[PDB]
């Protein structure tokens, strides 16, 4: 109830969307290593 | 083009029409018709306290609801003003615009605020 | 000097004209956007 | 004085640019701070006209 | 007809005079640091043959360009005599004279400078004018003194136009209306005002006895003659940092007005950082010398310093928290000014994050003058300026003009600087690690990617200078098309799932002033009666 | 500063005292939903017969879907299951029926 | 005005489009749907609840967000486009710019890396590659 429902999302934020904020930052290996791997 | 005797706080129109004779001999006069232009009047006014330009207070203190809304003494069609409550602040200003067209709301007070022109003939 | 109502003649030029409808002002505008450091290049050296 | 008032009624009845106030002034400074403000500045920008023509070209 | 444009007594024809000068300044500047960037391209020369008299010639042209005719002007004076007198209810503002003096003094900077940047010998000393770096030897013909006059008229202008927003605060506030609780846009720009009245004299006097040496060749601050240029320099930072201050802190209060009148709520802490802007005001006179670690001070002078230096850090923090909570538990909108005081707060703090890594005086010793100061400095002044210029544009053109603007040119012009800046700014870490040799024009080709990702990504910016110039061009022509249809934005902020259709257009805007729903800008009487406020 | 928040309700009701067409509703609906509290089904209540004073389906609408969707609270379902049962049932709107299936 | 079982072509018509319809019976329709309303509900029929629903909430003119219906793709290939314009205008400039080294070619690079990275306590021997043509 009140605290059932309390940890939904409140323990929940650890390890359900940590996805997201580790794809948010998934851009620098995708392209510096590329372009480095393209020039060199 | 006679001599105005310039006695009455609103028989003067026409900074124009003053000039203001000199002096021969003697001392400086009062700040009554050595001064220049209009501002004479002005500081008179500023002497007295009847004033054009006037930065008195309106009834802020006041609610202003429908029972007695403000009262805004000036001719101009626009209005540029703001009531957010009675006492000096209990939240952001936002603000009122009085007119004839349409009715106006307060969104705190839900006041209807109606212009207040000038008698004219 | 109060004759302004403030919705077309706010911008510091006029908008009327056929030789210059806005295009070869702002063409000209164009040209000096560019124009100091190529001339500032061709003093002293080549572009 | 005796003036003042019949230029001020001259100005009420003839209200005209420039202030009407110094023409033999304004004759002898607006022409001439035309011509002879010509006269100064063309010369020396116009010095290097012969010079002008470099295309930064050497052999 | 053309007293408007030459003898303006109303100050929104001042306003978007300075602004059409500033984004010319800053359009010029951009193409010329194009220029310097592609010939900093690759090593050797390819476009100019050598010449580093003249490289060094075109970096302090951007370097002073960019300072003193593009942040400087519009940023503030546009904003001042648009808002600080006509919120408060003020009709019209006072000395009409002195901007016009202001105005007509200015060009002869713009043309000294421009014939000192024309001249064969020039004046290519950077930013920095310290002797005898900055000596006549070298650095010959009229280029000093014409530079010297330049800041002088310049110093006079801005300093004037401070003392005209200060009397104006003082004297012209409305009855109705405290002081504790004025507007965190007041409160910047009065303490902006005020740090440039005790900042540019100190300046201009350096200046004019660096014009006094230059002229009677006098033994002031050479080296031959017993003379302290040390002196000098630490009047340039007492003036630099302060107009630091003085560039920035009206951005702060741009963005603080915008999320204020979009976020629909309140910002947290608003009075206490009120205060907390006081404090830095009358604090920013003790952290203006954290440059001068090497220069040979005692050791207790560097522990005093960077205990300063680092304990008036904190409200940097305190102003992100308090917007980030301003942010926070409201409505968002998808719209250019959330996106642009999204990405201004982000790269502002990691350029807050470089200066608190300088801000140690230990490191600073093998750190000092290598690629992380200038990539320190460059990272804040660049999105500072530029950004906080670019939403206040964005942010501004409707209430100014009326004419509407297109949401989709404005999203792609974000992307671009927005691409642009971050492939520029992003490789500078590894720049600085590897030690890059600052102001060589044939560096060593070891940084030749790095260079060559720099030039796309300031040619991706050049284009949208273009971008935006063209913007300018749709909006001037299609503004009626944008009011008619749906093309561009209509309204600021959406409404929330409270609001009726009707109830909503007939209450379409809730802010602190009325300037919003102010009609497009009227004669120059406005304003004919007083503000009242409770 | 914790400040009093029954002030506001009375505030509310004294403007229902003084309501005069439906923005009044309006403006008092949002206020009350920007705050934290959550409302009691009387305040509910109050707001409900201030919506219907001028009876607009549509502000019931409005209210009942705001009551669904006021403030997560650590998703409180079954608390505003039963309540907006028996608020619908006091009078009777029924509309999940048609928005729902889309 | 007292109406019976007001149920027209109009009240089904509203739901397709509403901008079409030219504005000028819009007031109509919205007075007669409040004078109706005015009376008690009786559990109105549905098209007439949506049809009310959508003139008093919203997703129709100030409501209208900044997200269209394709403007995002528009944003995405004005960014591709001005992507593709950066880098073909830099590589013709380059063309134009014309060959201006005559040294430091890729034997050049191995010959100074060479010469670097064969004494003097090198660190693993270095990674100077050479850069490209
Ligand atoms: C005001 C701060 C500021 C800003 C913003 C910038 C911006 C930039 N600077 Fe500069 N820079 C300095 C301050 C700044 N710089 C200083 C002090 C130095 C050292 C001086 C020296 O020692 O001489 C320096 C030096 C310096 C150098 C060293 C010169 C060398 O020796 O070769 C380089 C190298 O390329 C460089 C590059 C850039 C680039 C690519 C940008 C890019 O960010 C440019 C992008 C800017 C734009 C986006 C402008 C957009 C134009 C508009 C039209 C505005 C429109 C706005 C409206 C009016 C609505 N800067
Ligand atoms: C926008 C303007 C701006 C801002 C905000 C800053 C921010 C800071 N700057 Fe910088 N700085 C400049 C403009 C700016 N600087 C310029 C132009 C120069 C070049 C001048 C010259 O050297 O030539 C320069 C150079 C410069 C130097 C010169 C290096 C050397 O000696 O050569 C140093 C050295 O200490 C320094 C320090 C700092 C510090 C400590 C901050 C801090 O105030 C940053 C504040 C932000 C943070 C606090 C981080 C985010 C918040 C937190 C995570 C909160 C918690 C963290 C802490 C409280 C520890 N700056
Ligand atoms: C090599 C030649 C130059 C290419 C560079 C781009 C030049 C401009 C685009 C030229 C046409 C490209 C192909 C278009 C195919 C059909 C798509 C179409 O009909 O476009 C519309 C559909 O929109 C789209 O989805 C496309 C957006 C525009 C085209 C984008 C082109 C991107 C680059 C294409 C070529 C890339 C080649 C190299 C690959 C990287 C555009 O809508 P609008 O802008 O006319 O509508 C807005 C309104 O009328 C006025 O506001
Ligand atoms: C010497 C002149 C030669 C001719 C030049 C013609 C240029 C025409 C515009 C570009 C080529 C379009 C070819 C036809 C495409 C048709 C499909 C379409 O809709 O694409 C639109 C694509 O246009 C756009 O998307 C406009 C914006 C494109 C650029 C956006 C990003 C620009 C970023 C860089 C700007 C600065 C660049 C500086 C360096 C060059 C063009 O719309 P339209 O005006 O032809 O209307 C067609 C409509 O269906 C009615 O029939
Ligand atoms: C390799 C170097 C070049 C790398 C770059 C190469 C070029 C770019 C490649 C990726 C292009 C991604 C396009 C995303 C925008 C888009 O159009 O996505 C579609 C939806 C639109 O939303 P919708 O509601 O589904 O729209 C429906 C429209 N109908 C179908 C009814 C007509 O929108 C969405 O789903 C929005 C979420 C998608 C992501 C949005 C952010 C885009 C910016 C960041 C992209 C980062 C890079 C991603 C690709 C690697
Ligand atoms: C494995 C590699 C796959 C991709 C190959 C692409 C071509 C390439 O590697 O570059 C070839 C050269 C590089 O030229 P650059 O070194 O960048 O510039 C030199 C310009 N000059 C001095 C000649 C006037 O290119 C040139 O000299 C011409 C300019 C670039 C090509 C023109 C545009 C594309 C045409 C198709
Ligand atoms: C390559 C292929 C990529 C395919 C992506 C689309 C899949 C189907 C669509 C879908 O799953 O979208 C998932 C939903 C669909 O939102 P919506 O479409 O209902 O519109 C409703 C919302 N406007 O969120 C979104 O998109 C949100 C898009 C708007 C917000 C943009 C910023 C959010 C981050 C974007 C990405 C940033 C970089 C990555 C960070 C992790
Ligand atoms: C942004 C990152 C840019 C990196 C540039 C430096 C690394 C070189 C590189 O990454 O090269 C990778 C190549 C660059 O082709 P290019 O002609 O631009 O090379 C110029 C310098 N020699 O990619 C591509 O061909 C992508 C396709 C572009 C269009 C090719 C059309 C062919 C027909
Ligand atoms: C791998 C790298 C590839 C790079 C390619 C660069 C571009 C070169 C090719 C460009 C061709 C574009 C043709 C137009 C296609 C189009 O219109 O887009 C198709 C649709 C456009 O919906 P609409 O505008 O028709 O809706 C019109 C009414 N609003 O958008 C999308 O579905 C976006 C999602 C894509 C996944
Ligand atoms: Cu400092």
């Amino acid at each position: 109830g009140r605290i059932g429902e309390s940890w939904v999302i409140t323990e929940g934020r650890r390890l359900i969307p940590e996805i997201f904020q580790w794809s948010a930052v998934l851009s620098v290996c995708l392209g510096w290593p590329g372009a480095v791997y393209f020039f060199s | 083009p006679v001599v105005k005797t310039a006695q009455n706080l609103a028989e003067v129109n026409g900074p124009e029409t003053l000039i203001g004779p000199g002096a021969k001999e003697g001392t400086v006069p009062t700040d009554l018709d050595q001064e220049t232009g209009l501002a004479r009047l002005e500081l008179l006014g500023k002497l007295e306290g009847i004033d054009v330009f006037d930065t008195k207070p309106l009834d802020s203190s006041r609610k202003g609801t429908m029972k007695d809304p403000i009262i805004i003494e000036s001719y101009d069609d626009y209005r540029y003003v703001g009531c957010t409550g009675s006492p000096a602040g209990s939240h952001t200003i936002m603000w009122l615009k009085p007119t004839v067209n349409e009715v106006a709301r307060c969104w705190e007070c839900g006041s209807v605020y109606k212009l207040n022109p000038v008698g004219v003939p | 000097v109060h004759f302004k109502d403030g919705v077309y003649e706010n911008i510091p030029f006029k908008v009327k004209g056929r030789k210059t409808p806005y295009a070869l002002s702002h063409f000209g505008f164009f040209a000096i956007g560019f124009a100091v450091p190529f001339v500032a290049c061709y003093v002293q050296l080549k572009k | 004085a005796n003036k003042v008032i019949q230029l001020q009624k001259i100005f009420q009845s003839s209200t005209k640019p420039l202030w009407w106030r110094h023409p033999r002034s304004a004759l002898y400074l607006y022409p001439f701070y035309a011509i002879f403000a010509v006269a100064v500045v063309t010369p020396l920008l116009y010095i290097p006209n012969a010079i002008r023509g470099i295309k930064a070209k050497k052999a | 007809m053309v007293q408007r444009w030459l003898y303006s007594t109303n100050a929104k024809d001042i306003a978007v005079l300075y602004f059409m000068l500033a984004i010319f300044s800053g359009m010029a500047g951009t193409a010329m640091s194009l220029i310097i960037r592609l010939e900093l391209a690759a090593p050797g020369s390819q476009y100019l043959h050598g010449n580093s008299q003249l490289f060094n010639v075109l970096v302090v042209g951007h370097a002073v360009l960019m300072i003193f005719f593009l942040v400087m002007p519009a940023l503030i004076g546009g904003f001042g005599n648009y808002l600080l007198p006509l919120m408060i209810g003020a009709t019209d503002t006072a000395f009409p004279r002195i901007n016009n003096i202001a105005f007509w003094v200015l060009p002869m900077g713009l043309v000294c400078l421009v014939t000192s940047t024309l001249v064969e010998s020039g004046a290519g000393t950077g930013w920095t004018v310290y002797p005898p770096l900055s000596s006549i030897q070298a650095h010959s013909g009229p280029s000093v003194d014409l530079a010297i006059f330049a800041l002088h008229l310049t110093s006079i202008s801005s300093l004037l136009g401070a003392i005209n927003f200060i009397v104006t605060t003082l004297n012209m506030r409305t009855n109705g209306m405290t002081m504790h609780k004025l507007p965190l846009f007041v409160w910047s720009i009065f303490i902006t005002a005020f740090l440039l009245l005790l900042s540019l004299p100190v300046l201009s006097a350096g200046i004019t006895m660096l014009l006094l040496d230059r002229n009677f060749n006098t033994s002031f601050f050479e080296v031959s003659g017993g003379g302290d240029p040390i002196l000098y320099e630490h009047l340039f930072w007492f003036f630099g940092h302060p107009e630091v201050y003085i560039l920035i802190i009206p951005g702060f209060g741009i963005i603080s007005h915008v999320v204020s009148t979009y976020s629909k709520k309140p910002v947290f802490g608003e009075i206490s950082m009120v205060y907390a802007m006081a404090s830095i005001g009358l604090l920013g006179f003790l952290v203006w010398s954290h440059h001068m670690y090497i220069v040979g001070l005692d050791a207790d002078t560097r522990a005093y310093f960077t205990s300063a230096t680092m304990i008036i850090a904190i409200p940097t923090g305190i102003k992100i928290f308090s917007w980030l909570a301003t942010i926070h538990g409201g409505s968002i909108r998808l719209a250019t000014p959330m996106l642009y005081a999204i990405a201004f707060l982000f790269l502002f703090t990691m350029g807050g994050l470089t200066g608190v890594a300088l801000a140690n005086a230990s490191l600073d010793v093998a750190f000092h003058d290598t690629y992380y100061v200038v990539g320190h400095f460059h990272y804040v002044l660049s999105m500072g300026a530029i950004f906080s210029l670019f939403a206040g544009y964005y942010y501004w053109s409707p209430q100014i003009l009326g004419l509407n603007y297109n949401e989709k040119l404005a999203q792609i012009q974000f992307w671009l600087i927005f691409i642009g800046a971050n492939v520029i700014f992003f490789p500078m870490h590894f720049l600085g690690i590897n030690g890059m040799p600052r102001r060589i024009p044939d560096y060593p080709d070891a940084f030749a990617g790095w260079n060559y990702v720099a030039s796309i990504g300031s040619f991706i910016a050049t284009l949208s200078l273009f971008l935006f110039i063209y913007i300018l061009y749709d909006q001037l022509v299609n503004g009626l098309n944008n009011k008619v249809n749906n093309k561009s934005v209509i309204y600021n902020k959406a409404p929330d799932f409270v609001e009726s259709n009707t109830i909503f257009n007939l209450n379409t805007v809730k802010s602190s002033s009325i300037e919003f729903l102010l009609t497009s800008p009227p004669a120059v009487h406005s304003f004919n009666t007083p503000a009242v406020q409770s | 500063d914790e400040e009093t928040f029954e002030e506001f309700t009375a505030r509310y009701e004294k403007e229902f005292d003084e309501a005069y067409d439906l923005f009044e509703v309006q403006r008092v609906l949002n206020n009350c939903f920007s705050y934290d509290l959550v409302p009691a089904p009387a305040v509910i209540e109050k707001a409900l017969r201030a919506a219907r004073r001028v009876n607009d389906l549509p502000t019931a609408i409005r209210v009942f879907e705001a009551l669904k969707y006021k403030v997560e609270n650590e998703d409180q379902y079954k608390a505003y299951l039963d309540e907006l049962k028996d608020v619908r049932q006091e009078l009777g709107v029924p509309l999940k029926e048609e928005l729902f299936p889309s | 005005a007292q109406t019976h079982a007001l149920s027209n072509a109009a009240v089904m018509d509203l739901q397709s489009r509403w901008e079409n319809m030219p504005s000028t019976e819009q007031q109509d329709i919205v007075s007669k749907l409040s004078e109706r309303q005015k009376l008690p509900w009786a559990q109105l029929t549905e098209p007439e609840k949506q049809a009310v629903w959508y003139i008093s909430y919203g997703e129709w003119g100030p409501r209208r967000p900044v997200l269209n219906k394709g403007d995002s793709s528009f944003i995405a290939k004005g960014v591709a486009a001005g992507l593709l314009f950066s880098v073909g205008l830099f590589a013709v400039v380059r063309m134009a710019g014309g060959q201006d080294a005559k040294t430091m070619n890729k034997e050049w690079q191995l010959k100074s890396d060479e010469y670097l990275k064969s004494k003097n306590a090198n660190p693993w021997g270095g990674y100077s590659q050479v850069q490209s043509k």
